[PDB]
């Protein structure tokens, strides 16, 4: 794939790159399971399939031992980049929307922790609770619209 | 029990279910593209999951864990979990035959016998008494609209009576079903109804007032009388009514109870004389044998066997769950609250006593001759004493008829024929007399003004073996589904008319036109029947060619007999809206012009017994088809003055079981009754009809740009720029005044599309909340 980044970024991702190498030896070379957290730095935000689409498909052995250079790591971050399809604010306002049965504009605790933690792409128990940091009213209670406001400039 | 079935008592988890119940019996995994139908050989449909859809086959594994492989066209989709038990089944998403057979045997599992389908109430058998009628549920009926309540057959006569009064207008209430389905039962609620809801009128005593109590009383005793007479233990039900009934009830000002008149129809003249081996004859003879009133017996010079006598001891002679001796109490009874006097009735038992004995007359071949004799005289002396008769003139008009100065000669098989013929036609003039008398009864000093028709008539159904009988109540109900079908169809035209969609049609009427044209119009089936009774020297054959030479090519309907080895004798096949028939035409000629020995008639217009006198008093002789059509039109113009409202009697298996669903008696029943056909004419216009606001705060989840976010928006444009922005067929909806109109299967499309979207964006708000719980432990990692 051509690669369209200039050179003066190439060495900013480069830069990101070596932070996430957790090696004594310093090969510059990480996991293909954290591989995504990578993405994720660069300001970018994939889903877990789209992650592990552009790896060729990998098995779970090969993300935990499976190593990876950053010559092999830019033409993966070249089609992450090219995605536009992220879903607008309204999109994410509407999701929630169906789950808010009263109509008011506050969708209950509970609700919320089973909904990331079930449907689609599930969230970890710790990863719903982590999420959920700046909680909910006294009832709780969230209120959605102002919570797609706070994972999306996070 | 939630508030909202508070007032229902006892009765409510019979009505409907609780939210709690319903939301932990809904919750299962469901996936809108793995849950279907397929069809199955035993139980009709199966629900499955889909394994694989490979080469134009799916493979799926069905309830029961079998694996099965079906053509894709054979497939059919789930209604979601949220539908379950629906009480209206016009509200579902897929409407074909499964959905409908599954929501209402999922109800009837519950033990909720009632569900509506669009005009229809629905009810299915339950073989069990369900404290579902009581006072304290006819309290939480009134005043209430169909959609204020759960389903029920009080909902129909509480609403039935409120149109009439509010819209002014006669009513007629329309209860078929096949035997042993429940119309009975419902029939008899709805008049009691009726009794306790209706307002008090004029109660005092008219000149010629004859009757014990009230009008409220009278008409409820109507039914032990009619009972006694038209009602007899069948193989599908041990009190079936052998006639059709339509009684209107009606109402002077301000739903004051005001007088009663029933028609009766087709009553089963045959089952006087004859019993199939399971079956017994009408309940009467049974009750007098009871001995319970033992002066009867003497009265009628009987024994108290019914073994004893030919006419009434062919099949059965006993029923579990009828006591005779009560049911005499009962009927006797009934006829003193209707006023009948002590000669009317003892004339009525004495009638009754004489058709035994006359089924006991034996006959003999005089010696070298071919001419009948009696064979003893004894049974012949008892009837002519009780129908006020001369004994040897009654044998010798048997024996030597009179016909046009010349003496006929008749052998063994035709006198017995012949005094079969008479005991049937004393039989039906009684029931015909009993009827006239109740209705002399049921009348006060409140002048008519509204009323309200309540129809028990046999819904269509195709037996193995199909006669002239079959083909007259399958008449009936051709015409009955072309009121039901006339009647959706100006709804559905005032629908879009009122919402300004350009939508154009025939009435769904006309669908059924072509085979009551058939039966009815000059040259028709009816009038070849008619025709061909003029000639005497006609046959089933000369009827058979005729029928053949004038419909065998340019009436489509009419066609050659489908016979198989199995099902008997058929010679030619009809093509009715509820499905092929077979008819055979054997004594269809002698069944229309019910040939009577007219020597023994003179005899009954000159008997001493004054009811004998007056039933023959103005007999002719030289049709049934020509009665039974003036009798179909009088009750047609009769409910086409009306605002009809449909019950749908469901027996779900044969063997009297509670809560046991047989799928494919309850399928058949399904496409006879009218249930499929409503769906069917439905679809030919726009079923599914949304809000504008409504399909706003549902669908704009699918292009929330079309619908941008604002604090006021016109809702018309807006769901007409969502539906044009989509990928989609846009000849299948069209733009109403308040709501957007549908064809069918875009609404279960739209839904698809709509979970497909949810799930696309749940999975993009985890994939930008990873972002941040990523970006939580860089800012924490840099720092
Ligand atoms: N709603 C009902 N509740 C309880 N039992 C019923 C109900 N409907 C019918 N049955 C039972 O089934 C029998 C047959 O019903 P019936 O009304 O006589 O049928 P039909 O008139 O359609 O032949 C009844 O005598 C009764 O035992
Ligand atoms: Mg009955």
């Amino acid at each position: 794939i051509k690669i369209e980044f200039t050179p003066e970024q190439i060495e900013e991702f480069k830069e990101a790159f070596t932070l996430f190498d957790r090696t004594p030896k310093c090969e510059m070379k990480i996991t293909y399971g954290q591989c995504g957290d990578v993405l994720r730095a660069l300001g970018q935000n994939p889903t877990q399939a789209e992650v592990l689409r552009v790896l060729g498909k990998p098995k779970q052995e090969e993300l935990n031992s499976k190593m990876m250079d950053f010559d092999t790591f830019l033409p993966m971050l070249q089609h992450i980049s090219k995605n536009k399809d992220t879903g607008t604010y309204e999109d994410f306002v509407e999701g929630l929307r169906v789950f808010d049965k009263e109509g008011n504009g506050t969708v209950m605790g509970a609700e919320l922790r089973h909904v990331l933690a079930t449907l689609g792409e599930k969230l970890t128990e710790d990863e719903v609770e982590k999420l959920m940091a700046g909680q909910e009213d006294s009832n709780g209670c969230i209120n959605y619209e102002a919570f797609v406001k706070h994972i999306m400039a996070g | 029990v939630d508030a909202e079935m508070a007032a229902f008592g006892e009765a409510a988890p019979y009505l409907r279910k609780s939210e709690k119940e319903r939301l932990e019996a809904q919750t299962r995994p469901f996936d809108l593209k793995k849950d279907v139908f397929v069809p199955d050989d035993k139980e009709e449909f199966v629900k499955a999951t889909i394994l694989s859809r490979e080469g134009g086959k799916v493979t799926a594994e069905t309830e029961h864990g079998k694996t099965v492989t079906v053509k894709e066209d054979q497939v059919l989709q789930q209604n979601p979990p949220k539908f379950d038990k629906i009480e209206d089944m016009a509200m579902l998403t897929f409407l074909h035959e499964p959905a409908v057979l599954y929501n209402l045997k999922e109800r009837y599992a519950s033990w909720m016998i009632y569900t509506y389908s669009g005009l229809f109430c629905v009810t299915i058998n339950p073989y069990k008494w369900l404290p579902v009628y009581n006072a304290e549920v006819v309290a939480a009926y009134r005043g209430k609209k169909r959609s204020e309540a759960p389903p029920h057959i009080f909902s129909i006569s509480d609403n039935a009576y409120q149109y009439m009064l509010t819209d002014r207008e006669n009513q007629s209430i329309l209860i078929t079903g096949e035997s042993g389905a429940g119309k009975t039962v419902n029939t008899k609620r709805v008049i009691q109804y009726f009794a306790v809801i209706a307002a008090i009128g004029d109660r005092s005593k008219k000149e010629q007032a004859t009757g014990k109590g009230t009008l409220e009383d009278q008409i409820i005793q109507a039914n032990p009388a009619l009972e006694a007479f038209g009602n007899a233990k069948t193989v599908r039900n041990d009190n079936s009514s052998r006639f059709g009934k339509f009684i209107r009830i009606h109402f002077g000002a301000t739903g004051k109870l005001a007088s009663a008149d029933i028609e009766t129809y087709l009553l089963e003249k045959s089952r006087v004389i004859f019993q199939l081996k399971a079956e017994r004859d009408y309940h009467i003879f049974y009750q007098i044998l009871s001995n319970k009133k033992p002066e009867l017996l003497d009265m009628l010079l009987i024994t108290n066997n019914p073994y004893d006598y030919a006419f009434i001891s062919q099949g059965e002679t006993t029923v579990a769950s009828i006591d005779d001796a009560e049911e005499l109490m009962a009927t006797d009874n009934a006829f003193d609250v209707l006023g009948f006097t002590t000669e009317e009735k003892n004339s009525m038992y004495k009638l009754t006593g004489a058709i035994m004995h006359f089924g006991n007359m034996k006959f003999k071949l005089k010696q070298r001759e071919e001419q009948a004799e009696p064979d003893g005289t004894e049974e012949a002396d008892k009837s002519a004493y009780l129908m006020g008769l001369n004994s040897a003139d009654l044998l010798k008009g048997l024996c030597h008829p009179r016909v046009k100065y010349v003496t006929k000669g008749q052998n063994v098989q035709q006198v017995v024929y012949a005094k079969g013929a008479l005991a049937k036609a004393v039989y039906e003039r009684m029931f015909n007399w009993m009827v006239t008398r109740i209705n002399a009864t049921l009348e006060t000093k409140q002048p008519r003004q509204y009323f309200i028709g309540v129809l028990d008539i046999a819904g269509f159904e195709i037996f193995d073996f199909n006669s002239f009988e079959q083909l007259c109540i399958n008449f009936t109900n051709e015409k009955l589904q072309q009121f039901f079908n006339h009647h959706m169809f100006v709804l559905e035209q005032e629908e879009y008319k009122k919402e300004g969609i350009e939508w154009e049609f025939i009435d769904f009427g006309m669908d059924l036109q072509a085979c009551i044209d058939l039966i009815e119009k000059p040259m028709g089936i009816m009038s070849i029947l008619e025709e061909e009774c003029m000639f005497p020297k006609a046959t089933d054959m000369t009827f058979k060619a005729k029928l053949f030479d004038n419909h065998l090519g340019k009436s489509s309907n009419f066609q050659k007999p489908r016979n198989i080895k199995g099902k008997p004798e058929a010679h030619f096949s009809l093509i009715h809206y509820a499905g092929t028939v077979d008819y055979n035409i054997i004594g269809w000629l002698q069944k229309n012009k019910d040939p009577l020995n007219e020597t023994v008639v003179d005899l009954y217009k000159k008997s001493s017994l004054k009811m004998l006198s007056s039933l023959f008093a103005n007999y002719a002789g030289f049709t049934v088809s020509a009665l039974h059509r003036e009798n179909l039109n009088k009750l047609m113009t009769n409910l086409r003055s009306t605002h009809p409202h449909f019950v749908r009697c469901i027996i779900p298996n044969e063997t009297k079981s509670p809560g046991v669903i047989d799928n494919p008696l309850v399928m058949h029943q399904l496409r006879c009754n009218g249930v499929l056909e409503g769906i069917r004419i439905c679809r030919k216009g726009f079923p599914n009809r949304i809000l504008y606001g409504d399909f706003r705060q549902r669908y704009r989840i699918l292009n929330p740009a079309a619908i941008p976010e604002g604090q006021f928006i016109d809702s018309r444009k807006g769901a007409e720029k969502l539906l044009g922005s989509l990928d989609i067929d846009h000849n299948q909806y069209k733009f109403g005044h308040t709501k957007v109109f549908f064809k069918a299967g875009l609404l279960g499309l739209l839904e698809e599309m709509r979970d497909e979207r949810l799930s696309r964006i749940i999975t993009r708000i985890q994939a930008q909340s990873r972002g941040v719980l990523s970006r939580m432990e860089f800012k924490k990692l840099l720092e």
